[PDB]
């Protein structure tokens, strides 16, 4: 009955500014306050500030008072916040949720879609996979396992495919890892010894952002 | 600024048992509590507000209670769709502060990890580096300690790992290894060992590899 | 003037389940609550007054409770004669104010609507107008969105619909269509389409008609 | 044990006045207060005002203070309220219900019959039905549905009849609709394909107020 | 002087159901309540005093409760010896005031009354008067309205009736008729009709008699 739609994920180099948008419906927009909440890693949450959309009423957190502003357009329904002097640790998903009638208390009922905001100065690079195959000459044990490795990709994310999607059961996924401003991927697949030497599996990783699809023969 | 701490941080419980989580405030608010449920990759949802009254669309299995500072949340009886992190909020004074979060997983039995170690290949040496990987799979619980023994010594920094969240039917975890070292320092030693200390066995299993193997 | 808001607005529940409805006041009355039950086309009846004590002739399945501002009404266990709207009142200050109301229906399973579209006839053109009708029947839930596609465009105003209340044994709804347009503007276009977006299918079914068909 | 009987529904053009009556019994009339409540669409309720029938004691809502008066006859038991300068949005069903002994609080126990009051300047017109029959030449699906349409009737309401009341199961009813100060009716009937072409159904709509019964052959 | 009112006045309930009767005071006593049980033709007996504590010799099925002004008495579960009137008292201020009383009967099913009408005889005319009697028996509930139609008109005063209390095994009531009229005004009209409107039939049955019949 009440829907809040945010913008899409945005990437920007450090030092610049960014402006989000939060659009709602299903209720009178001027009679309910709105708040902003940031979620950093892993589960940590903070409270940005509230707004009362009649004319203007604003309350900022004392820590975020200088790094964030709040504006509201009363004609077309929207809620926009602007950030100044971004840095590395300011990248987090941001929430917008409605408050209580004529009140900042009575914690938010309905929330948003959590548009992420990432800040990195690295240039987008096409990914290059890495082969992982046995081995030292003696396979043990009866379960022959292998995986893939991806290096030099940005930003998130890529997709995993095994034999054009033959088996989705033993495939696992992993988040990225930060090393020298670049990320990496990994995978593991549990297979018995009845595949190798006879059957051979290959690794294929596609990157939707850079449109780079590399197929490596294992 | 009032701070709140929740206990425990990670509570593992199977389906059908009562779960009591707590939230403590430094000052006495009396009027204000909000418990949230955030699934994986989803937006938070309000469950019980004002420390007692349950919100709309929330099932009747959740009963919150408390007074003064210390508060609690009781879940009876737990179902399969209720897993996720929980938070607590104060309405009383600006800034509105949130708890550290409590992860609620599903309890399982003991499981032995799948040990995997593979030597690096010859392709990455063209770029001027080398990376060796060590993977473990199907291990419970999530408590583990990684140990890399090179000539009987530990190297820091550059040793860190990642994990995967809980599965549905399998409900287990996975590991990964990423090590940053260049090509000319890979040949200065020989013996390489990946060790992980888990509670299944008192002595961790040992698997090593060499250069020309 | 104190205002009150009830949640939820429409609560659909089958027979035999507990229902908790709430009423919130802007100021703290402490002494005054009245819950009413108004059936369809009938006068209201008092159930529980003073937020706790049940009135005469009211069955014992209704237990109200609350204190301060926030109040609640619990129904256990629901029967078949208890469906209807509920209200809440304050005795404390003039004017006496009432809530927005809460409709209590009977919960059912998923049902596909019966699509109906018919072209207008030749009799109404004598009066200088034309009206095309689009009917849907046996649809649940009541959430729907009407869409009229004429040459790929929407026309406003003049698009509105009506519905029928809940039946007894069937317990479903019905729709209707009334469109006001004169005779000479009916022949300026050809393709006419009645669309309704419902949660049964992701893609709404398409049915259209023409002039000489 | 306590009965409250009101007047009958009344229709008046805008600008005039109207006076209702509320008669009770079963208790001492001078010892209990009476209130008036209006119900607008859909479920919205408001509180007109109370009266204490000893000599006179009156409390009006600040919004309705000027648009309503309250008088009580202590000899013959009645409660009458009068409205001045009626308009379009003042049409609603009005309730009268007894209060508490020597008190305006302790919400009303026993209620009235809810006499409606409608205000319209339109002239009563005899209704004219409308034919609805197939069709484009190809009937789909196996359920052949049809209905009726009524235009130019006032005030509410009319009656529905199908083959002299042959089947009441698949017949549905609908409220009126406001277009250009006039109303309209509609209906839907679910029938299989075993009727048409063979059996033929007709529509008959009668208007009790204007005594107009029109039978259209579908 | 504080007054008290009880609701309801007459509560009819079968054996084995919970009964809640209430007592309300105009002023807040807080300390004082006494519930009594008076059987037919017997002296009152104290049940629960001080609004909570039950007296000696009283079974444990009676639990009273309340605070402030509004008070209540709950009976679970009702037995066959508990029928009778109930009263409530205040200790707080002189005079000590009592409630109006609440009659507790046994609930039964629908029953049709036995209609009886007989013409007067010739013996009472010697004393200068005449009396016609109309009796009804085995009727439930006790709600009835007597109607005497003479030439299509009602006569007042002088029309009144009496009833009998509840029986044990039959648990029904009875009626009686006494009409005061002298001898010379009995012959001025002819048609005499005794009508009683009861909820068994929508149209009351009609039985009349004449002079020489």
């Amino acid at each position: 009955e009440v829907q809040l739609q945010q913008s899409g994920p945005e990437l920007v180099k450090p030092g610049a500014s960014v402006k989000m948008s939060c659009k709602t419906s299903g209720y009178t927009f001027t009679e309910n306050t709105m708040h902003w909440v940031r979620q950093s890693h892993g589960k940590s949450l903070e409270w940005i500030g509230g707004i009362y959309p009649k004319n203007d009423d604003t309350k900022y957190n004392q820590k975020f008072k200088g790094k964030a502003t709040l504006t509201v357009d009363k004609s077309s329904s929207t809620a926009c916040m602007e950030l100044r002097s971004l840095t590395s640790e300011d990248s987090a998903v941001y929430y917008c949720a409605r408050g209580d009638y004529e009140n900042y208390f009575y914690a938010m009922d309905y929330w948003g879609q959590g548009t992420s905001v990432t800040v990195s100065s690295a240039k987008t690079t096409p990914p290059s996979v890495y082969p992982l195959a046995p081995g030292c000459g003696d396979t043990t044990g009866s379960s022959v396992t292998l995986g893939c490795l991806v290096k030099g990709y940005f930003p998130e994310s890529v997709t995993v495919t095994w034999n054009s999607g033959s088996l989705s059961s033993s495939v696992h996924t992993f988040p990225a890892l930060l090393q020298s401003g670049l990320y990496t991927m990994s995978s593991s697949v549990t297979v018995p010894s009845s595949t190798w030497p006879s059957q051979t599996v290959t690794c294929s990783v596609a990157h939707p952002a850079s449109s780079t699809t590399v197929d490596k023969k294992l | 600024d009032i701070q709140m701490t929740q206990s425990p941080a990670s509570l593992s419980v199977s389906v059908g048992e009562t779960v009591t989580i707590t939230c403590r405030a430094s000052e006495n608010i009396y009027s204000n509590l909000a418990w949230y449920q955030q699934k994986q990759g989803k937006s938070p949802q309000l469950l019980v507000y004002a420390a007692t009254n349950l919100a709309d669309g929330v099932p009747s299995r959740f009963s919150g209670s408390g007074s003064g500072t210390q508060y609690s949340l009781k879940i009876n009886s737990l179902q399969s769709e209720d897993f996720g992190t929980y938070y607590c909020q104060q309405f009383w004074d600006t800034p509105f502060t949130f708890g550290s979060g409590t992860k609620l997983a599903i309890k399982r039995a003991d499981a032995a990890p799948t040990v995997s170690i593979f030597p690096p290949s010859s392709e990455q040496l063209t770029s001027g580096g080398a990376s060796v990987v060590c993977f473990l799979n199907n291990f419970y619980p999530k408590d583990i300690n990684v140990k890399w023994k090179i000539d009987g010594s530990e190297r820091q920094n550059g040793v860190l790992n990642s994990w995967t969240d809980q599965d549905s039917k399998d409900s287990t975890y996975s590991m990964s290894s990423t090590l940053t070292l260049t090509k000319d320092e890979y040949e200065r030693h020989n013996s390489y060992t990946c060790e992980a200390t888990h509670k299944t066995s008192t002595s961790p299993i040992v698997k090593s590899f060499n250069r020309n193997e």
